[PDB]
């Protein structure tokens, strides 16, 4: 019975490809060719955060655009103050192999996880002033790659078992699951409406899911290698993905087709992180060539190059107000660009 | 999408020869290392041969040395595998696998049970 | 005309070589990243000492052997002459400490991981500088600015027994003890490495390490040997004042400056691992 | 010059820095190893012998000659080491266990070894090879019902090296078999590396304890190699 | 070619 | 089972897609409308920059 299922699936995907191609009347390069370029953009290292013992693997900005969180492979989460360069908090972890971290929008909780298959959530504001483990969500069979907060009692996690999950922090039980991927989910990205989220797997594919339904809303393909990081557009109708083929791909949610591509002959290294600015004109991407590149989202041109790291760039983040950009590499150092 | 279509299988007599063809689509064939893997009925996945991007540094497993030969044509993006002096223990499903990362010399998880960058495989039966 | 216009040429050549070597070493040690390390601090102290020794000994002695009089002030006759011996003693003690640290790191690769700290390296560097200052102290009054045959000179205007005793003391403390320490340490290290107790790569690495150790040992043993030999010949022999003696003195000064000129070469830019620092400074 | 909150935050940051400096002394004195190996290799026996001194990763801490070694072993991972293998790029050594008694997996083990030796992020990590289950291989090759040349044709042309120094009272056939199995991994390893890392093959039988010493010595040599790169001696 | 500035510097007064 | 896969394909085939030029124009308008309050594309003076020296 599989013989007819295969041909049915292939004719369905051919029909989908034809319906997607029928809507492609003009490329984005043909629409924004008359737009003046952004010129040359140069940024300098404003501050350098040191203190980590092992390589830095994760980093996320808060809602106040002042505090920052970083995760090191020695089993340490460090919350820094970006304005005063002082260390606000230091939390030791149970497992040293942490691969992701998250900061709650209210600033009360901090989530982390990794090769221990357990998502540890710590509380920052305690009655005694000391940071303690608030909860340990277990149940996954693979390593955790990314986690993001929806609210004070809901957390979206991505594991290496080709599935994503949404957990209730107040209860501790898995609220819902998202299945369908054929590879390890590598990154997550929440929409501004906190109702849709994209997740890319190690199969050159990504899927947009709805939080309130738990079913696959949309699927996107086009890459040639595994996708490592995905970032949503500020408007909520587009998203950029980066893979190991040294090429970024910006898709839109309404047209369901590859909209923009970013590549160069002198770039043959993998991509580790992607992020947008407030306006959405600049796209920052960290590569394995020890440097980061800021491309023009509307013209696919190299607008700027940020160098200064001695090892592979691991994480890159942009503040909510777009004032500074945090970069973290395997050199155990954090850099602030502006 | 990464598509790898295999063809050239079927049922043949022992001591014959076959020519398996692997057609790639959706990526630059001249930049990824290719390999041919084998899965026996009732057994696990067993790697057979592999070839790099340019066409050199070809390698085979100890059980197929001298009998199988793999080559690649980048002009048409095709992977050919000539199989001479077939034995009755070679009846199995052949898969055309691709290297996960380009411009590399190491390809991990090419023999995984649920690897994504592989085709459906072709059946090769060796009997009367 | 030989020995007339080639002496300042060779002086300028060795000065430029030493300066560019010291600068290329210090640029990689200070800039690039990860500058805090026991070995890195030792190599940095050695390079700084050699650079200061060159800058304080090559131009002044070149002007002395080129011009017929001292064209500097009264404070430039007693200060830089002290800096010279200070830097040479600092470099000798730094090489001794480097050899001792190599022995500690090779004999006990694991049991010496708690004693090899940047704090201990800074303490050893401070002790080296203090000992060098204590040994170079008398060089403030050793050389004095005087007058000879209607020309202002800067000469060691001390008594003969006191000058001889000071020369013997500085020869014992700056040449004998460091050479003995380096010899014993390298002998023990090479006996431990070639012990009876696979692959050709390990044998090639051992041969390269042995060759480097023998080269640096012979260099340190032969760079300062002719200077002290000439000093002892002056203080105990005839030492006639002829052209051959002047040529021998010039050659001794050249081979003594060659020590500080080639120390950054065989210590820092001899391995392919260090030169990779050129990929981060550009 | 500053408010009370500013100096309080400065004092808190200084205390956090002192705590980090105190933890660094304990962190830098522990050697971390990564244990790798497929099924039917004997990793459980090795870890249960070394412990005499849904979890994701199993951690085993043991002290040898006042030196602390923490070995991390893979747990509930779904046999996909393409992504999470990069997190172990700063380990001291990778102890790879290979079952030399099962021929049908030996070549597969090769496919697991070479990819690790040619990994882009594992070029500066040493690999200690443990060929486990030597008695099973010995009895199999003495039984005479399993021919190695059926899977490796070059074994038909392989001979015992002249510098062979086996244990007194050992069969020459089992010695030649063990040496061929070791030479396979040696040729796979020496194909690249450029002297950045060396492979240390060892013959273990999962019933001996001195292996726990061997690794130690090997680790020492690894540190020695690091020293050879610090003083620019090689 | 010894000079009064070199011989005097080397041998003293 | 391929039944779930073909069901997902049939469900994703019926999506109200629009023309790519309209989405491109909308994204261009969104990018050009918020260009004034972007501290990364339009640098602000150091008097109002919290990350100054
Ligand atoms: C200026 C004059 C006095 C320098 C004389 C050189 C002497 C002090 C140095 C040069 C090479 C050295 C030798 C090198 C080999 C070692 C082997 C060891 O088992 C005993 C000491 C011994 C034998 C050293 C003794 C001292 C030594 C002979
Ligand atoms: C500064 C110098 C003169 C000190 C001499 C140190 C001696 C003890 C060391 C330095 C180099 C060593 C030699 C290096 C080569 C090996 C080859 C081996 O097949 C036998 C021992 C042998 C021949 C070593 C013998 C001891 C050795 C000679």
């Amino acid at each position: 019975e599989l013989d007819q299922l295969r041909q049915e699936a292939e004719q369905l995907k051919n029909q989908i490809r034809d319906a997607r191609k029928a809507c492609a009347d003009a490329t984005l390069s043909q629409i924004t060719n008359n737009i003046d370029p952004v010129g040359r953009i140069q940024m300098r290292t404003r501050r350098t955060l040191r203190g980590h013992l092992a390589k830095i693997y994760a980093m996320h900005w808060g809602t106040d655009s002042r505090l920052l969180v970083s995760a090191s492979q020695d089993g340490k989460l460090i919350i820094w103050d970006s304005y005063t360069t002082n260390k606000v908090h230091a939390i030791p972890l149970r497992s040293s192999w942490v691969m992701t971290c998250a900061y709650a929008p209210s600033g009360n909780y901090v989530a982390c996880g990794g090769l221990d298959n357990i998502c540890s959530i710590y509380n920052l504001k305690t009655r005694e002033g000391n940071v303690r483990v608030s909860r340990e969500l277990a149940g996954h069979t693979g390593y955790l790659s990314c986690c993001r907060f929806l609210d004070d009692n809901q957390i979206v996690t991505s594991s290496g078992d080709t599935t994503c999950a949404l957990w209730d922090i107040e209860t501790g039980q898995q609220t819902t699951t998202f299945t369908g991927h054929t590879g390890d989910v590598m990154s997550l990205s929440l929409a501004p409406d906190t109702r849709l989220f994209v997740s890319g797997a190690c199969d050159a594919s990504a899927k947009l899911w709805d939080v309130r339904e738990g079913m696959c809303r949309q699927t996107f393909t086009g890459h040639e290698s595994d996708i490592n990081a995905i970032c949503f557009f500020p408007n909520g109708n587009a998203f950029a993905t980066g893979s190991d083929d040294a090429t970024c791909r910006l898709f839109d949610l309404r047209a369901d087709q590859e909209l923009m591509t970013y590549s160069h002959d002198n770039i043959i290294c993998g991509i580790t992180s992607v992020s947008f600015s407030k306006s959405g004109r600049l796209l920052l991407a960290g590569y394995d060539d020890f440097n980061c590149n800021v491309w023009d989202a509307l013209k696919a041109d190299r607008a700027g190059v940020l160098a200064g790291h001695d090892n592979r760039v691991s994480c890159l983040g942009v503040t909510d107000d777009g004032m500074a950009v945090a970069t973290g590499s395997w050199d155990s150092f954090l850099k602030i660009w502006n | 999408q990464v598509q790898l279509q295999e063809s050239g299988g079927g049922l043949v007599q022992p001591g014959g020869s076959l020519r398996l063809s692997c057609a790639a689509s959706g990526f630059t064939f001249s930049n990824y290392k290719m390999n041919w893997v084998r899965q026996a009925p009732g057994k696990g996945l067993e790697w057979v041969s592999d070839i790099s991007q340019s066409g050199a540094s070809i390698s085979y497993t100890g059980s197929v040395k001298g009998r199988f030969t793999i080559s690649r044509d980048n002009a048409k993006n095709t992977l050919y595998l000539q199989m001479n002096s077939l034995k009755p223990e070679d009846t199995a499903v052949y898969y055309c696998a691709r290297c996960p990362a380009p411009f590399t010399r190491d390809c991990f998880d090419v023999t995984s049970t649920t690897y994504a960058y592989r085709g459906q495989g072709t059946q090769v039966t060796v009997s009367s | 005309h030989p020995e007339a216009v080639i002496v300042p040429l060779l002086f300028a050549l060795i000065f430029l070589v030493g300066t560019v070597g010291n600068t290329l070493v210090l640029a990689v040690l200070l800039r690039g990243g990860q500058a805090v390390s026991t070995t890195n601090l030792f190599i940095l102290n050695l390079g700084v000492a050699d650079l200061c020794f060159i800058l304080c000994c090559v131009p002044f002695q070149a002007t002395i052997y080129t011009l017929d009089g001292w064209v500097f002030g009264s404070l430039l006759c007693k200060a830089v002459h002290f800096l010279i011996f200070l830097t040479m003693h600092a470099s000798s003690f730094t090489l001794a400490a480097v050899s001792l640290d190599r022995y500690l790191a090779i004999r006990y690769p694991l049991h010496s991981r708690e004693l090899r700290t940047p704090r201990n390296a800074l303490a050893a560097i401070g002790l080296i500088w203090g000992l060098s200052l204590l040994f170079s102290g008398p060089y403030l009054s050793y050389y004095r600015q005087s007058q000879l045959a209607n020309l202002t000179v800067c000469h060691p205007a001390w008594s003969a027994p006191r000058r001889r005793a000071m020369d013997i003391c500085t020869f014992v403390f700056s040449y004998l003890l460091p050479v003995l320490v380096l010899g014993l340490t390298y002998a023990r290290t090479l006996r431990y490495l070639w012990r009876a107790v696979a692959g050709s790569g390990a044998r090639r690495a051992k041969r390269k390490v042995t060759r480097m150790i023998l080269i640096v040992a012979a260099l340190f043993c032969l760079c300062w040997m002719p200077h002290h030999a000439l000093i002892l010949c002056v203080w105990f022999g005839q030492f006639p004042l002829t052209r051959a003696t002047y040529a021998l003195r010039i050659l001794s000064h050249l081979v003594s400056y060659a020590n500080s000129c080639v120390n950054p070469i065989v210590y820092a830019l001899v391995s392919k691992h260090f030169r990779k620092g050129f990929r981060t400074i550009c | 010059t500053l408010s009370a909150e500013d100096k309080a935050a400065v004092e808190r940051s200084k205390m956090i820095e002192k705590q980090l400096q105190k933890d660094k002394q304990v962190y830098r004195r522990t050697l971390r190893l990564l244990l790798l190996g497929a099924d039917n290799s004997g990793k459980s026996t090795i870890v249960k012998q070394m412990r005499i001194y849904t979890s994701g990763i199993f951690e085993t801490k043991f002290q040898v000659d006042k030196v602390n070694f923490h070995m991390f072993d893979v747990g509930a991972q779904r046999d996909e080491r393409r992504k999470w293998i990069q997190c172990f790029n700063d380990v001291t050594a990778i102890i790879f266990v290979v079952d030399s008694s099962d021929y049908n997996r030996l070549q597969e083990a090769l496919n697991d070894f070479k990819s690790i030796w040619n990994n882009r992020w594992l070029r500066t990590i040493s690999v200690i090879l443990f060929l486990n289950k030597q008695d099973l291989l010995a009895e199999k090759v003495l039984a005479g019902k399993s021919k190695i040349e059926d899977y490796f044709p070059e074994f038909a042309r392989y001979t015992t090296p002249e510098d062979a120094t086996p244990e007194p009272g050992e069969d020459p056939r089992v010695t030649r078999a063990k040496y061929f199995i070791r030479k396979e991994f040696v040729d796979i390893s020496t194909a690249s590396g450029d002297g950045r890392h060396i492979c240390y093959p060892h013959f273990t039988c999962a019933v001996d304890t001195e292996n726990a010493r061997r690794i130690f010595n090997d680790c020492k040599d690894i540190i020695l190699q690091m020293n050879l790169r610090e003083y620019n001696l090689v | 070619g010894w000079t009064l500035n070199s011989a005097g510097y080397l041998l003293g007064p | 089972q391929a039944r779930k896969l073909v069901e997902q394909l049939k469900m994703e085939a019926n999506i109200d897609r629009i023309k790519v030029s309209k989405a491109a124009a909308d994204l261009m308008a969104y990018c050009e409308a918020h260009a004034k309050e972007d501290p990364l594309l339009t640098p602000v003076p150091a008097s109002e920059n919290p990350f100054r020296e």
